[PDB]
């Protein structure tokens, strides 16, 4: 799972090397940046219910066609799966912020996504609208400090780019 | 591989849970002890050649049959292979200590090792002794109690880090039993 | 050249990835640890001639057999090359301290050394003596601060282990 | 590849010199501006998909011959290959900006590219335009002047970083001439 | 792989026999039904994406534990792998139906599949259900009885072809039990 | 380009074989099925403009959200490109019908399409609607004979499945 | 075993593809050509005794040296093995005509033949004489129709070329 | 590779045009002559071993220098390589005749062959003669005028197919000049 | 692989012993018989094709079921494979006889062969008979007692060499039982 | 070209080794066995024309069917090529005897022979007869010494086995 | 294990060949050279005690620094291991002389040696002094004949070159 | 590769000639001098490490620019590569001397070396000097005139072998010009 330490350890292992100065120094960076991203993680863990509801509501306000027959939100149960998916992604974002890298999103959210969404008629623009809204709705200092906001927005942008 | 943080993420994911206050606090403590962990790793890597050669030599001086005719350290080729294996295990132990998690050691080193050694005829009790000597060695350097070489670090307590390192050597031994 | 940033970039490049959070965090580690190692680099730049003379003097005091016929110190020009080599290594350590990684030592000092020293009857113990002495002669705060000393000693130990 | 520090090391090595004093001062200033550089990189990576699609579409809307039969962006396969190359070039530019040195971009991307494009019949003037649009785009995001999307950073000046990023896009264009 | 004709050749060869009148007559009937067989294949291939996605989704809606934490369709990566496997099995079933023989399906798909799934932890009862739904699906399209999509073919009877197709799905299920 | 003859020749070539009985027999299949597919090709050549207009009209009637700001039909030039793309695909279907294989669609329409449509925010459902409508609008003997219709529909379904 | 369908299926499988238009069309060719080759198969199945006896008789009339000491027909039991071999080949030709490709001959008759005949002092010209005679003895319309004759002769020529 | 139909498709595509009307008429006539084309191919493949050995032996009997020491067919290894090349060229010519287009022959055989022969010291005038003899031979079998072996086909005229086959042998010779 | 001399070296090494007078004397005798050993090898190699073809044919004439439908020598492909295996075994036997030691035969040929044959369905009793016939054959040629072909060598006794050769064929048989 | 020295040098080269004891010892074998094989080489050089005529005469006496229409000896020029080929092989045997290895036969006589002889209807039994006769016609001490005869016969048997 | 015969057999095996003339001839060389090297083997087997003692004594006379604290001969038990190592090498030299190639030394003495001696602070010059002394101390005809001396010295030089 | 005998065979083959008489006499004399040739090879191989290190060190002491920054022997990696090349060239020269023919050296070492050295920036005049020093060295050992180390061989003259060895070193230098 990609993080500061697993990336330097995988490079060390490939070269048959003990950890050396640049490896330890990399881990120091992880120590420095942790306060900002763990602040963001904590805010998201405390506030996810309202974040997920706003994001889902925005999807269907932006794309009411999704509720029409033959589309991805054409039953209550499919509408709920959409909000569930948003919840899954926000949870994966919480995990990225805790780990300090994209591993959780890469492995559990992004890999295979395009194939699944294609097979199930799930337009990627719906997901993008959810994340773009979430990104731009958040503000510092109210919701978190400015560096925590940078961290939060970076993972949202990361998933937006993977889907667009 | 996993680290201390992704390990907590795997647990939260098994519960479909977010990581927040409660679970985040133990990880903040891990971060606060980060500089010490870096020193602990530097203590082993800075002495890697000494740790390995002393452990293999100690294994041999306690069991001279290993370098007798048909012993598994007999010939320079076998002695070199054993020294190499000592270094491989130590290297993966340092990886584990830097990551704060045993997965890199289990997945990339210990998985299949017992079967490999049984197929080759590498004597497992002797390997376990080599690992034990490296454990004593590595832990002394972490605690700055090595008899012939000291390491200057800020004054404090690294007992938890020394115990964690010890546990990774113990997992190496357990994977061979 | 192995450093914090070239290691994370080589890993991103092998995966076809843009730099992401853990790469940026690694580089922040650079910024935290730079003061300690650049202090060591500067002290070494200022004092290298005296450090090299002490180390070379120690080699030939420890191993006077080197000055006898058929050995590595048996002419004035060969003795001078010894002190020169010690200076080369200290200069490469200055470079590692600047870069924040082992790259300069790896590429310019360690690679091929065992083959050269075998071909030329240059005992590795002589080099190890020079570096062990240098490592243990230095002290803080006299010569540099405590963390600068940790950095200086780490690269000396790195070389010792590469010749051991 | 080299970074800003190892580039200095290579120059010092040509002179058999140690790095201290004046050489170090410029490098210490590089470190002091490090947070801004991280934000500059974040500016581009966060908008990667937007920079590439807008540049390639822009190249095309200014030269619609490219999508006529026998144009080099005709068929989905060619358009996909062109979008891919846009992304590749942008990726190596972000590498160069993170490293503070063009070597990764020159060695791993730009070396041989003109000859590849000449052998395939890829229209170099069109490729140069696509690079120029990505330049305008990336620089705007670094400076926080993009018309449809802003980025919040601490107030200050990133003119030097924007010029440096621009210089890397300029190297790509120069490599194709 | 074998087809309906080479299968008859393998039987004749086991008897050191020539294929003549008696044995040739059943094969002439196979040829006479050839156009229908081609239509049967077209009925599945024309609906491949729908057959697979409906079957995997049905397997899941009947066992929601598959998409719970630690379920084998949990995460997009696993869901994508399962959809892929659904398509692989369907593809080999269409091969068998075009050839008039199960050997391509047994040799290139079903051999080793149970062992693969047991080693991975892929739940076999659930896979068998996915296969069963694809069977219902594929057979309805062959018989032109699918509820939401029709296929215009000349009027007649494809019951034998639908049964043959069904049997290939049943062999997939049997190879996993 | 995938056709009856290029497939048997690529297989003979990979085995270092002259064309043999089963290769010649395959090509006879060409001769039997050509009338049905060339009839479809001719009808499509004659009627493509009206077919394309119907299909494009259907896309924007089904998905009027495409004409709103930030979407794939939000300018007159972008709408015109949509109808153009539908024409491109129908022209590639004409080519597949002439060749007796999927080659022209594979190489010139399908390869890279998912990457292009993702980059440009072009929902695949819009394309699927165009092809499903076209497939089900046609009928025999009005527009072409029954077997010609089977051929026409097969390539439309081929494209639908490639975008699904 | 090489036939019309196994060749198109092996190509489809290598490319990860469902059967498509050119594949079905290939199988149609198999349907068209079947009457001619199955006519030939049936005639051979009914008449093989006399065909095999004529062919064997011709071998030994053309090459009476085979009956001399140290040669391939120098006992009654070896002469019988020769007629047996001819029977094996005619049976394999019957199988090729039934399958509509060279698979049965390739796998069970031709592969390894040159190695076996070299090891056992079995001149290939003897086998060639048997098949050339068989090919040229047959006629339409008496023995079969003209297209059946073309099919029969094609597999005889195929084995002649594999042995010469 | 292309065939006769895809060659037409490539021309139509250069014009962004559909294929109907006049384009189709020539192609419908191609289909109408298909049985003759199959017989033409059968004519050559049925005589493959004869065409090649006669052409190479003919090249040699007209230039016996080729088999003197330092001739390019001297030693069994060289003679075997030359016979192999004869067969390769004939094989690609039969591919071109089956496809009704030279692309398979140009792309997979003839491209680079002159340079290969120049680098090896293979005498190109001799190779051109071997190709010319195979041409005479293959054309004779297509037309059913071969002196020692006839082929029974329905009566009619294959002049166009014989010229086309001849044109492919001519392309091989042109490729070597 | 080992030879007669390195085999003695392996034994001395197991005892941490030097090879001197006592042990050296048997090896000097081996050297003194060297010319005969060379003749023994030449006797087999000079007749390799005959030894193999006679043995496989004999195996078959004693068990005609091998060339019946579904027999393991049925089809030219299987007959060719069996002849090939006969030659492989004979080749490794000649290696052993030249080296004066069975290790090349055991390590490179016989190890795994029984398992290979069991997995393929190659009938082991029949293989053992083929090996036995080659043994009779090879030994007769070594002793110059073959009925149809003689070998002129200086007059003397090769009984030990014939027995040694026989023993290598017996090891082939034993490895299959 | 396979000889004592090229075999040990190719093995040293593949291992990156200087020539060592066993390589030098191998070459001493050259020096011991050279007298026997150079005697055979010289006798063959002096007598090759008479040996070749005897062998060719034997071929056509054994297999007079070769002179009949459609066979390998059916013209004066083809018969002359037969005797020429026998001379080529004897010349290659002279070369093997000089070199002390099979190299000249391997490269210039055996490689490709089976393909050539198949293409040209040249029965391998005819060649085997020529070499078997030559091998058994020679005797010691009349034609050469006993060890020279062993060498001569070994290469004749080598060729026989290569054509068998 | 590398010797005359194993080298020619490994080359034959790689090419799928029976032993041929150059292979047998190589083994003849082994027969010729055996008397000289087995004489040397026998002298070494009879005299090794005094040879090993002289060599070890010479190491420590040449390099008395080895007996100082922290060096390879700084205990009686380490001094004995040095003489033991010399004994091991002389035994391996005896084995090379018996086998007639470098196999025993390559496999049991040289492979991994540099790695082991580096790890254990065992200077290669000490071993070289032992072997150089041993090489130059020996003489013909007193200790063995001149060709036996050449053989003995060749393996000593071989180990000297592997360590220098 | 060729040896002295196969070189003669290639010349005879160009003339379609047998080797007897005068051709054989020179070759019989080659065999008669064989023991000296073995000693000549032994002379060089026994001193291999000494020849190479002395030649490279000699090249350097005469041109100390080579070890200044930006000299081609600067850094241990370059010095190691240069010592390696010295050893490679010497190895191929010993092969040529054992074979009595330069082909192994030309084909496997010298062909392409000038272009390799030109592409890398390896200074050819310096490489030629290193080769010249190895020549002086190797020739001295062959003639038993080396100042610090003698070799005992039976008394006689090795002038022709010394010139031949010298000619091979000269070919290496010529290959670089």
């Amino acid at each position: 799972m990609k993080s500061v330490v697993t990336t330097v350890l995988a490079a060390a292992d490939a070269a048959g090397r003990f950890p050396s100065g640049s490896d330890l120094e990399s881990v120091q960076g992880n120590i420095q940046r942790s306060a900002a991203r763990l602040e963001a993680a904590e805010k998201l863990a405390a506030g996810h219910a309202a974040v997920v509801k706003e994001a889902g509501d925005v999807v269907f306000k932006k794309y009411p066609y999704l509720k029409t027959a033959g589309e991805a939100g054409d039953s209550a149960e499919k509408v709920a799966k959409c909000y569930r998916d948003i919840d899954h992604y926000m949870r994966l974002i919480n995990y990225c912020l805790v780990v300090g890298g994209t591993g959780p999103l890469d492995e559990w959210g992004i890999s295979g996504a395009r194939e699944v969404y294609r097979a199930l008629n799930l337009p990627t623009a719906a997901y993008v609208a959810a994340f773009q809204y979430t990104r731009d709705r958040a503000c510092a200092p109210r919701d978190m400090g400015p560096q925590a906001l940078t961290e939060f927005r970076s993972y949202l942008d990361y998933v937006i780019n993977a889907l667009s | 591989m996993l680290d201390a943080f992704s390990k907590a993420v795997v647990s939260a994911d098994q519960k479909t849970g977010y990581i927040g206050g409660a679970e985040l606090a133990a990880l903040k403590t891990y971060i606060a002890n980060g500089n010490k962990r870096l020193d602990a790793v530097n203590a082993i890597t800075s002495n890697a050649s000494c740790i390995v050669s002393d452990a293999v030599s100690g294994m041999i001086c306690e069991n001279p049959g290993l370098i007798s005719a048909g012993g598994n350290c007999y010939t320079n080729r076998r002695m070199a292979a054993c020294l190499r294996d000592g270094e491989i295990v130590l290297r993966y132990v340092t990886y584990a200590l830097l990551a704060g998690d045993a997965s890199v050691l289990e997945d990339r080193c210990l998985n299949g090792l017992k079967e490999t050694y049984m197929a080759l005829g590498v004597p497992i009790p002797s390997a376990i002794r080599a690992v034990s000597i490296m454990k004593a060695s590595a832990v002394a350097f972490i605690n700055n109690t090595a008899s012939k070489r000291k390491i200057e670090t800020p004054q404090g307590d690294c007992a938890a880090l020394a115990s964690e390192a010890g546990s990774y050597f113990d997992m190496a031994a357990s994977a061979l039993r």
